[PDB]
């Protein structure tokens, strides 16, 4: 706490369920490293009867900001 | 389910989201599940894995048919009876042409009464009470 | 393509996730990091028929399979006999 | 007036309408009521589709071939109010249909987990945003396009 | 038993005389 | 009618009416009117359900019809 | 275990019989299957329809050819009186001796059909008499309908080019048509109607020796290009005719002048000539409009480009719309299909109330078994319109090289399109159904008072600024005069357009509440059929539910249960499931003309006026009454009149019917029994050993969509086939 | 053997030759039905049968008629 | 007991005591005029 880790963020990919909506995150990534980090979450469900996915900041185009 | 089980509550279960299997209808909102509840609402495979009730339940869910079949049957005799037209059509059968029920001349209706037998506006019958 | 349906996902972890789907599915080949560490969509699938239960559980978040192979063998469908 | 004919100060074709059809209604020549107290064709179900006589009101209402009467409605020589007068009226009484229909809603998504509230109801009718649609002067006619539901939320 | 390259042969001669003749008729005794 | 309108939760797709309940959804949301209670379509053999039932709910009473009307009057 | 089906792969060793099936059926998909080129390909549909317009010549040859020696010919052009004309011989060795019962028509001598089609009053309308004159037929169109594959092979021999890029054109090609195609395609006609034709039908002959000799006039050609004109309409025809036989004839063609005539209605002579003639500038000046080298006229883009008219400055750009209706060959044949649609029935609903032809309406079967087969097709196209335009979406499309670009922003704004269409139809639907079950809520109840009934305004309206001098009203500007045009009068608007009410044949039908609900019930179909079609369409691409659903779009047919439980979201089983409402407008239009027509025959019209403001009658009397004639046609006291058809219709009900298996049983069910019906032969004797070739199986999870359809719709189709028919024969109207 | 049947009549009844139909009367039959067992039910009074005028159901084969004096009722 | 700022519950269908009833009365004033089809104003 001090930048912004996961306090509202929509989605941006089009294939992703909740797309453009923005809900809330969590335990987004630390290290220099990988690829799909950061968990998000949010009340509305979706297709399947588990939905509670997991997108990555090449994107995340929250957007301002 | 999960709530109170226990021996610890005579106090019922009005108010909190599911049951019907087990990551259950979910906290998340979904429409299925009023299809669901109703369709399948008698079944067992679930209530519980152990017989026992379910024989238990279906000579009491049974009973509320006769109770009805007899709530029936009673506007049926009432209706045959002060609804007349049975009177009328017994001392004069081969004439008649029975009746028992008939409209309230509410909006259109009273098309549907139109003289059956022993001199009044109704609508016929094809349930042969009058005769048993 | 000849089996060619897309259940991929990003997890590819395969606990209390799925398993189901007659032979095809000899994964867990785990690769160089994506968390459960365990990836991709498929083994050699020249074997078996044509599910979706190929998901219908574990995610493919996009898609999931279903027929979509059309060179279409007969071991490929019950019936060859 | 227009295309049909004119109304029922006079209306021939509507007038064996009334007649036979009805009357025949009749058509039982007794059928047995001497003073007797049921069998009310006899009392209205005539006289109420009945004494609807050279009178139904006056109503203009225009009555075309074989005198079943058309509905213009397009605000002239007297038929206005047989659209627009229960038009508005269809509108008014819908939109605070769903006034309140985008307000038992738009109450709810908030506080602590609002997940299905709405299988059971949380004032009945809504019985609180209830009025909101008489108690629609102007209302969303200008609230609705400007703020609130504001082209931002758009 | 001469098969022996046929079948396309007894398929215009005797298909062609079971209805040649077979439909045509000298004086109807008709439909 | 009803027996006429069965043909419809007879022979028709799934995702389809979804693919549709969505359209539907969308406008719902400008609006701010829909996502509560995830609204969705017809569950594959619900819609048989519906089927069916109509289809005889429908094409029975037509008859039961048909018939009171050929022996009431004549018969 | 061999290999055959030589195109593709997948299909030719595939063990089952859907080795079969789908086979002879995929025949025709060239664009991607095995043996295709973007070369391939287009050639590969070119020689394909030369080897079209090459089977249209030798259905026609057939047409003027069973006619010229029988089915009365150098009868029915001696006064063509409303019974019987004739198609071709029946000959069935099941017929019974009743070939001698009516079926068997009276001229002719063996049983016999009659013409339906028109063919009949135009092989006879453009003049085409004498029955020593007549015999010619297939004689040219058929020493034509060979030339139509001879290009076919010539121009797929390699050599002598078959062309390749050549195909993406369009300025230099339809630069071309639209002038050398369609302009002198009319002018021509126009030629003929008039040298050879119109002589043969107010006036006399024209000998098959002297075309020369032969001329309209004394002096010829006359003035004419002497830019004098006009004295062509001065007494041109008259009235008392006697058609056929000049007598009242007179002799200066062209016109617009006199009209109407108990004895025939149809088109003036002339004016179906002029127009022929007077369009025949217009597109010669429209061809020639884009380029082809010389260095004139037009670019097809650069006036596309940042053309835009409402665009400027709305930041919503036009990118190569071209290189993507040019580039995708499905854009194009569905730009094709429509137009095509929309003007399939703008032909065939002007080509009543505006028929062409001696004797027709006033004939009023043939004009009721042909307005439809223009309207079935027609609405039959449109869906195959709507449905290549889906294809465009998948096969083809762009998403990189479309974009800002107003082909996409209608992807991108596509929720709210299929919405405020879903809004129309909700609407024109329940509110259609209140009106109609009111309707006949309150008839039945006693009260023919008290039903819903409005006229319908804006109709009418349409035509009393027109000709419908129906029992007078001012209209405010108009009052019947005063003003009148005051701008146009004695010329254009004489005797025409001038039908008025015309109880018999005055074009338009005098219009009320019976007309204010199909008219609504028309507008429900269209609208319903197409928020399907355009939702059809409008994601071929994918969606939520199947986000990625491409590489294939079309004809995916089904997919896996869970997700939500997803199937017919296939663009095509949209056009699977549009299909239907095709069936449902395109016959409550049909349905409607027709109960009107029948009625305003043989008899009234107050019958569709109080009994089509409501539903059951519209089944009562019509349906139910009208069907008499037919159906008592095998009665139990031997074949009367009609046997063809009440058979037709019955197959009608069957073939319909019997959709329903495909449609209500999918593949899953019928499988598995016959896993258990080819447990037999492998064990039973007299039947073993005896291998098939291909392996029992049950038909495709898209298949039997189609078949129960192809099946639903013939049984369907072939059932007013033989009603309207089979009713509209006899009659009465 | 148990739909097409019908479908013989139409194609051939509508072809028109009722020679070879499936009537009740062309196909060989011959005004009778009678011999089988219905015409030994409303006969068995005569048996073990004590009896009792008419039968058990009066719709079967033998004897009997005068049944209602409104409309009718059942017979053979 | 039911001040400000919404209230207390009710069941599933609390619309068949809506449906029938409210609508219910309405046939109350499909008699009151026994009949329509444009009406007077008050
Ligand atoms: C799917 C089906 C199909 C079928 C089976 C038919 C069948 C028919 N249509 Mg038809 N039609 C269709 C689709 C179809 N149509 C469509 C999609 C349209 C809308 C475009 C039409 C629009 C239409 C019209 C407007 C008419 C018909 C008519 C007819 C009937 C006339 C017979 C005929 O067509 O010979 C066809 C004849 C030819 C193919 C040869 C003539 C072609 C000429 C124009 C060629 C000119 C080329 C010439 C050599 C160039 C000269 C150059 C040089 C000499 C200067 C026949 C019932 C006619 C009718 O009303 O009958 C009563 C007429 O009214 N149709
Ligand atoms: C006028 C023309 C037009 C043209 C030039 C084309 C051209 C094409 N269409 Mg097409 N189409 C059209 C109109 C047209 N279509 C219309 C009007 C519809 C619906 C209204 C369609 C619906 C359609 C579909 C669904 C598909 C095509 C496809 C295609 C492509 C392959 C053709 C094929 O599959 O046939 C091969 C078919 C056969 C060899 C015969 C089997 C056809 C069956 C269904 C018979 C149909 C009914 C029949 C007359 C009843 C039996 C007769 C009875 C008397 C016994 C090809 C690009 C395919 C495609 O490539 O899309 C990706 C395919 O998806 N079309
Ligand atoms: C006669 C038929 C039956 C009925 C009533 C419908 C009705 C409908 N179809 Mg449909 N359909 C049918 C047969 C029917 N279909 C068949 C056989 C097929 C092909 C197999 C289709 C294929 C089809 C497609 C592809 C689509 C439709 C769509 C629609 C809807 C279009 C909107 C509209 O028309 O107004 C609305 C509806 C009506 C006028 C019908 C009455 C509905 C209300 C008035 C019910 C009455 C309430 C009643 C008093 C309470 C009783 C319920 C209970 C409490 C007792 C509508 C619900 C489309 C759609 O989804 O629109 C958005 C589109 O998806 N249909
Ligand atoms: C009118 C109907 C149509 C027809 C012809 C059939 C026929 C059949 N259905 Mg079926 N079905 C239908 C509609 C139809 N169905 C519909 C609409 C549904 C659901 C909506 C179903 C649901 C269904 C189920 C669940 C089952 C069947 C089964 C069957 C088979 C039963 C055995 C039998 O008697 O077949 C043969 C006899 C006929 C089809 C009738 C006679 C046909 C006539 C016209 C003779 C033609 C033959 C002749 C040589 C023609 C050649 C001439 C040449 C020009 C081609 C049979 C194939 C069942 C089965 O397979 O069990 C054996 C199975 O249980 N159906
Ligand atoms: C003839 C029919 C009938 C009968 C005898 C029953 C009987 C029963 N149903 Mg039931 N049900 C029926 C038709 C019937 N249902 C129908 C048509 C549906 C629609 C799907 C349902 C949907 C349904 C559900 C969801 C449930 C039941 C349940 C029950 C049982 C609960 C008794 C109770 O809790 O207090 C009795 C309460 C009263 C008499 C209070 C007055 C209420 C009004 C309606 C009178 C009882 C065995 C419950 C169960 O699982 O038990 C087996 C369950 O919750 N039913
Ligand atoms: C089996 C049936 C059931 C059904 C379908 C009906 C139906 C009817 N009853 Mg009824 N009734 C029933 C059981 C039923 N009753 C029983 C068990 C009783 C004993 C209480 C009654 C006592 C009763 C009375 C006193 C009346 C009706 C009347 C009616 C008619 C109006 C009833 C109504 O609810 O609104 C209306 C309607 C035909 C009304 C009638 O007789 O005249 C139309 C009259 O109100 N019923
Ligand atoms: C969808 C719409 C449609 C519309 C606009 C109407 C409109 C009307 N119906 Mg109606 N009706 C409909 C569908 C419709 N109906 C259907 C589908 C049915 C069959 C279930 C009926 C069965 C019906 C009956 C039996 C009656 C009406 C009556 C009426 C009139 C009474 C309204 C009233 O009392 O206002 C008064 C209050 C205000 C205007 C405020 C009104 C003109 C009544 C009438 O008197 O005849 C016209 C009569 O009761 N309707
Ligand atoms: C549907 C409509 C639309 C269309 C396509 C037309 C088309 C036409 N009008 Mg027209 N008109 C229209 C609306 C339309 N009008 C309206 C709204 C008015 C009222 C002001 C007129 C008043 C009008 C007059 C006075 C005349 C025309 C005439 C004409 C014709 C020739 C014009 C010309 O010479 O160049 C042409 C067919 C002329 C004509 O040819 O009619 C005989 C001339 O008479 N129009
Ligand atoms: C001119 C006109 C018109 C119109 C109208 C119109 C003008 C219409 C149109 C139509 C069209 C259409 C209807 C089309 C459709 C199609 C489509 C829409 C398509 C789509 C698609 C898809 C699906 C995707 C992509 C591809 C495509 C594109 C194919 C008219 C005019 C007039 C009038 C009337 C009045 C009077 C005057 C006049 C002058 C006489
Ligand atoms: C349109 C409608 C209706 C229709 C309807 C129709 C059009 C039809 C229906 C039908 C129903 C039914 C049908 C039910 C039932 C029933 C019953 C009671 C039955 C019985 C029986 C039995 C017992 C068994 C079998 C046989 C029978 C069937 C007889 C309505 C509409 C509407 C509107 C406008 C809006 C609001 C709402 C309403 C008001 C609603
Ligand atoms: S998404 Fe499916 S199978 Fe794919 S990685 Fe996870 S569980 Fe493995
Ligand atoms: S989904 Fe496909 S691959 Fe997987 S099991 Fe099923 S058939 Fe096999
Ligand atoms: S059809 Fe059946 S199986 Fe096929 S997809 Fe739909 S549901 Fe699944």
């Amino acid at each position: 706490i001090g930048p912004k880790r996961g306090s509202k963020v929509k989605i941006l990919r089009r294939e992703s369920y909740w797309f453009k909506n923005v809900g809330s995150v969590v335990a987004v990534d630390q290290d220099p490293k990988t690829r799909y980090p950061v968990v998000v979450r949010f009340a509305k469900v979706n297709y399947a009867n588990i939905s509670t996915n997991n997108y990555a900041l090449d994107e995340v185009e929250e957007v301002a900001a | 389910l999960v709530d109170r089980d226990p021996i610890k509550t005579s106090f019922e279960q009005w108010a909190k989201p599911g049951h019907f299997s087990r990551t259950i209808a979910k906290g998340p909102d979904t429409t299925t599940w009023i299809w669901n509840l109703h369709a399948d609402a008698h079944d067992f495979d679930s209530h519980t894995s152990d017989l026992e009730e379910i024989s238990r339940k279906v000579f009491s869910a049974h009973f509320g048919q006769l109770s009805i079949i007899f709530l029936w049957l009673s506007g049926m005799y009432f209706h045959g009876a002060r609804f007349s037209n049975y009177e009328a059509w017994l001392n004069d059968p081969t004439h008649i042409g029975p009746s028992a029920q008939v409209v309230w001349p509410i909006v259109g209706q009273e098309i549907l009464n139109g003289d059956v037998g022993g001199g009044f506006r109704g609508i016929q019958i094809t349930s042969g009470f009058f005769q048993i | 393509m000849s089996h060619s349906v897309k259940i991929y996902d990003t997890c590819i972890g395969c606990t209390q996730c799925v398993r189901a789907c007659p032979t095809d599915v000899l994964e867990m080949i785990p690769w160089g990091g994506c968390k459960a560490k365990q990836i991709a969509s498929a083994p050699r699938t020249e074997d078996c028929v044509g599910c979706k239960r190929c998901e219908s559980a574990c995610p493919t978040d996009f898609l999931s399979v279903r027929v979509y192979l059309w060179h279409e063998t007969t071991r490929s469908m019950g019936l060859a006999y | 007036d227009i295309a049909g004919l004119t109304p029922c100060k006079e209306s021939k074709q509507f007038a064996k309408r009334e007649k036979q059809a009805l009357k025949k209604l009749q058509a039982s020549l007794k059928l047995y009521a001497d003073d007797s107290a049921p069998a009310l064709a006899i009392k209205a179900t005539m006289e109420k589709t009945k004494k609807r006589f050279d009178n139904y009101g006056k109503y203009g209402l225009l009555c075309g071939s074989d005198g079943l009467p058309h509905l213009i409605v397009s605000g002239d020589q007297r038929h206005w109010g047989e659209f627009i007068t229960p038009g508005i009226l269809f509108l008014y009484i819908a939109g605070w249909i769903g006034w309140v229909g985008r307000s038992y809603l738009i109450a709810i998504r908030d506080e602590k987990k609002p997940t299905q509230k709405e299988i059971i109801i949380d004032v009945p009718l809504a019985s609180s945003l209830l009025f909101r649609g008489f108690s629609w002067p102007v209302a969303a006619y200008r609230e609705l396009l400007n703020g609130e539901l504001v082209d931002n939320n758009f | 038993t001469k098969r022996g390259l046929l079948l396309k042969f007894l398929i215009l001669g005797g298909g062609s005389l079971l209805t040649y003749v077979s439909a045509n008729a000298p004086q109807d005794v008709l439909p | 009618f009803v027996w006429a309108f069965s043909l419809m939760f007879l022979f028709s797709g799934r995702g389809y009416w979804q693919e549709l309940i969505e359209s539907i959804v969308w406008a719902h949301n400008k609006l701010k009117v829909a996502p509560a209670t995830q609204p969705r379509a017809l569950s594959i053999v619900q819609g048989r359900a519906v089927g069916v039932t109509h289809y005889l709910l429908g094409g029975i009473a037509t008859t039961w019809a048909f018939f009171l009307a050929r022996i009431i009057a004549v018969g | 275990a061999l290999r055959i089906p030589r195109f593709s792969q997948g299909i030719a060793q595939d063990p089952t019989t859907r080795r079969i099936w789908f086979g002879i059926a995929t025949a025709h998909d060239f664009e991607s299957h095995d043996d295709i080129t973007e070369g391939r390909l287009y050639q590969n549909i070119f020689a394909s329809h030369f080897g079209q317009l090459a089977i249209i010549f030798l259905w026609t040859s057939g047409n003027l050819f069973h006619v010229a020696w029988q089915g009365n010919f150098e009868a029915w052009v001696q006064d063509p009186f409303h019974v019987r004309p004739i198609a071709h011989a029946i000959w069935d060795p099941h017929f019974g001796q009743p070939a001698v019962e009516a079926f068997t028509r009276g001229g002719a001598l063996g049983p016999v059909n009659n013409a339906y089609s028109g063919v009949y009053q135009w092989w006879y309308t453009i003049g085409l008499r004498t029955n020593e004159d007549l015999y010619t037929g297939a004689i040219f169109l058929l020493f034509l309908s060979f030339i139509s594959l001879l290009a076919g092979w010539l121009h797929l021999q390699p050599k002598w080019k078959p062309s390749v890029s050549w195909f993406k054109n369009a300025e230099s090609r339809l630069n071309h048509h639209l002038s050398g195609l369609f302009g002198v395609s009319s002018l021509a006609w126009a030629g003929h109607l008039v040298h050879v034709a119109i002589p043969g039908s107010r006036g006399e002959y024209v000998r098959w020796n002297n075309f020369l000799d032969v001329l309209p006039y004394p002096q010829g050609l006359g003035p004419l290009l002497t830019g004098q004109w006009n004295l062509y309409a001065q007494n041109p025809s008259s009235s008392n005719h006697l058609f056929g036989t000049t007598q009242g004839a007179g002799t200066a063609i062209l016109t617009i002048l006199g009209g109407f005539h108990p004895q025939t209605q149809s088109l003036w002579l002339t004016d179906v000539a002029h127009h022929h003639l007077a369009i025949a500038f217009l597109f010669l000046i429209g061809g020639l409009m884009y380029r082809t080298n010389f260095g004139i006229g037009h670019s097809i883009k650069y006036i596309l480009e940042a053309h835009i008219p409402p665009g400027g400055r709305l930041g919503r750009g036009h990118k190569g719309l071209y290189d993507t209706i040019n580039n995708s060959i499905h854009f194009q044949l569905g730009l094709a299909l429509a137009s095509l649609g929309v003007i399939t029935s703008l032909v065939a609903q002007h080509m009543y109330s505006l028929p062409a032809y001696a004797f027709i309406a006033q004939d009023f079967t043939t004009q009721a078994a042909l307005y439809t087969h223009h309207q079935y097709i027609a609405g039959f196209i449109m869906t195959g319109a709507f449905a290549h335009g889906p294809i465009f979406f998948i096969r083809d499309y762009n998403p990189e090289q479309n974009a800002d670009n107003v082909l996409a922003r209608m992807l991108e704004h596509k929720e709210a399109i299929i919405s405020h269409l879903s809004w129309a139809s909700l609407f024109l639907g329940f509110h259609t159904l209140g009106l109609y079950v009111h309707n006949d809520v309150m008839l039945a109840f006693g009260t023919p008072e008290k039903q819903i009934l409005i006229e319908p305004i804006f109709a009418q309206w349409i035509q009393s600024a027109h000709g419908k001098t129906t029992y007078g009203f001012d209209i405010p500007l108009s009052s019947t005069n005063g003003p009148a045009l005051n701008a146009g009068r004695n010329i254009w608007l004489p005797g025409w357009l001038n039908a008025i009410n015309e109880n018999s044949n005055s074009l338009f039908l005098t219009i009320g509440p019976g007309d204010f609900l199909v008219h609504h019930a028309i507008a429900l179909g269209l609208h319903t059929t197409t928020l399907i079609l355009v939702k059809g369409a409008l994601d071929a691409r994918g969606s939520k539910l199947m986000p990625d659903k491409k590489d294939f779009g079309y004809s995916f047919p089904c997919d896996g249960p869970g997700r939500g439980g997803t199937c017919d979201i296939s663009a095509w089983d949209d056009f699977y499931l549009a299909v239907f409402w095709m069936l449902n407008t395109i016959g409550w239009v049909t349905f409607y003309w027709h109960w009107k027509h029948i009625t305003l025959w043989r008899g009234n019209v107050s019958q569709f006026n109080e009994s089509s403001t409501y539903l059951m009658g519209w089944l009562r009397d019509y349906l139910w009454l009208n069907s008499s004639q037919l159906i008592n046609g095998i009665t139990p006291l031997v074949c009367n009149s009609l046997s063809v058809w009440a058979w037709m219709f019955l197959f009608g009900h069957l073939v319909w019917a019997t959709g329903f298996m495909f449609l209500i049983s999918w593949r899953g069910y019928w499988q598995e029994l016959i896993e258990t019906l080819a447990w037999a032969h492998e064990r039973t004797p007299l039947a073993n050993l005896i291998r098939w070739r291909d392996k029992p199986v049950a038909l495709s999870i898209v298949q039997a969509r189609l078949v129960g359809l192809v099946h639903f719709s013939v049984g369907y189709i072939f059932t007013y086939a033989a009603f309207l028919i089979a009713s509209t024969s006899g009659k009465f109207g | 053997h148990s739909f097409g049947l019908y479908i013989h009549n139409d194609t051939m009844s509508a072809l028109g030759r009722p020679q070879d139909m499936f009537s009740d009367t062309a196909i060989q039959l011959q005004p009778v039905f009678a011999q089988w067992i219905q015409n030994t039910h409303a006969l068995a009074p005569g048996t073990t049968a004590p009896g009792a005028t008419a039968s058990t159901s009066l719709t079967w084969g033998g004897g009997d008629l005068v049944a209602v004096g409104n409309k009718v009722a059942l017979l053979p | 007991m039911r001040d400000f700022k919404t209230y207390l519950s009710v069941a599933p269908v609390l619309s068949t005591l809506w449906f029938g009833s409210l609508a219910g009365l309405l046939i109350e004033i499909n008699r009151f005029f026994p009949d329509a089809l444009t009406f007077p104003f008050f």
